[PDB]
C-alpha cells in the first residue's frame, strides 16, 4: 500500500523512459538517413 | 540533431537513475527482514552502493553541463569535440549504472537464496534472462569503449561523422538493455516482497 504507489513510481518511470528510448530510436532511424 | 539526442540519452539515464535507486530502497527493506547485519557481505554492498551512486550523481551533473555547453553552440558548427566529450560522458555514466545493476542483481541473488528455490516460480528464467543481459551490455560498453577511443582519433583529421552516429546507436542499445536488467531486478523483488512481507 508504500509497496502499492513504489510499485506507482517504478512502473509510470518505467513508461517516461520507454516513450525516451521512443524518441531516440524514432532519432536513430533520421541519423542513418547520415549513413 | 544528435545533441538532442544525447540529451534524451541523458535523461533516460537520470530517469533509470531513480528507477535504480527505488530497487535499492526495495531491497534495504527486505534486507532488514531476512539479515542479520552486514555480515557475509552487505556492510560492503552498503558502502559500494553509495560509493556508485555519488559518483553517478557527479557524472550526470557534468554531463548535463556538457550538454547546456553543447547546445549554446550549434550555431558555432565546429563542436565535433563536444559532441564527442558528451559522448564520452554518456558511457561512463553507463558504466557506473551498471555496477549498480551488478550490486542490485547481486543483493537479490543472496535474498533469494535465503527463502526460496532458485527453480520455482520464474527464477531459472530469470537467472538465465540476468545473465544474457549481462553479458550483452559488458559487450555494448565494450564496443564503446572501442568506438569512443576511435572517435577521439577521426576528430583529429577530416569527418569521423559515421563514428558518432554508430557510437549513438553504441550508448542508445546499452540503455535499452539496462532497461531490461531494470525490469528484472524488478520481477525479482516482487517475488521477495510477495513472499516475505
Amino acid at each position: 500500500x508504500t509497496w502499492e504507489a513504489w510499485d506507482r513510481a517504478i512502473a509510470e518511470y518505467a513508461a517516461r523512459i520507454e516513450a525516451l528510448i521512443r524518441a531516440a530510436q524514432e532519432q536513430q532511424e533520421k541519423n542513418e538517413a547520415a549513413l | 540533431g544528435i545533441v538532442q539526442q544525447q540529451n534524451n540519452l541523458l535523461r533516460a539515464i537520470e530517469a533509470q537513475q531513480h528507477l535504480l535507486q527505488l530497487t535499492v530502497w526495495g531491497i534495504k527493506q527486505l534486507q532488514a527482514r531476512i539479515l542479520s547485519g552486514g555480515s557475509g557481505g552487505w556492510m560492503e554492498w552498503d558502502r559500494e552502493i553509495n560509493n556508485y551512486t555519488s559518483l553517478i550523481h557527479s557524472l550526470i551533473e557534468e554531463s548535463q553541463n556538457q550538454q547546456e555547453k553543447n547546445e549554446q553552440e550549434l550555431l558555432g558548427g565546429s563542436g565535433g569535440s563536444g559532441i564527442v566529450q558528451q559522448q564520452n560522458n554518456l558511457l561512463r555514466a553507463i558504466e557506473a549504472q551498471q555496477h549498480l545493476l551488478q550490486l542490485t542483481v547481486w543483493g537479490i541473488k543472496q535474498l533469494q537464496a535465503r527463502i526460496l528455490s532458485g527453480g520455482s516460480g520464474g527464477w531459472m528464467e530469470w537467472d538465465r534472462e540476468i545473465n544474457n543481459y549481462t553479458s550483452l551490455i559488458h559487450s555494448l560498453i565494450e564496443e564503446s569503449q572501442n568506438q569512443q577511443e576511435k572517435n577521439e582519433q577521426e576528430l583529429l583529421g577530416g569527418s569521423g561523422g559515421s563514428g558518432i552516429v554508430q557510437q549513438q546507436n553504441n550508448l542508445l542499445r546499452a540503455i535499452e538493455a539496462q532497461q531490461h536488467l531494470l525490469q528484472l531486478t524488478v520481477w525479482g523483488i516482487k517475488q521477495l516482497q510477495a513472499r516475505i512481507l
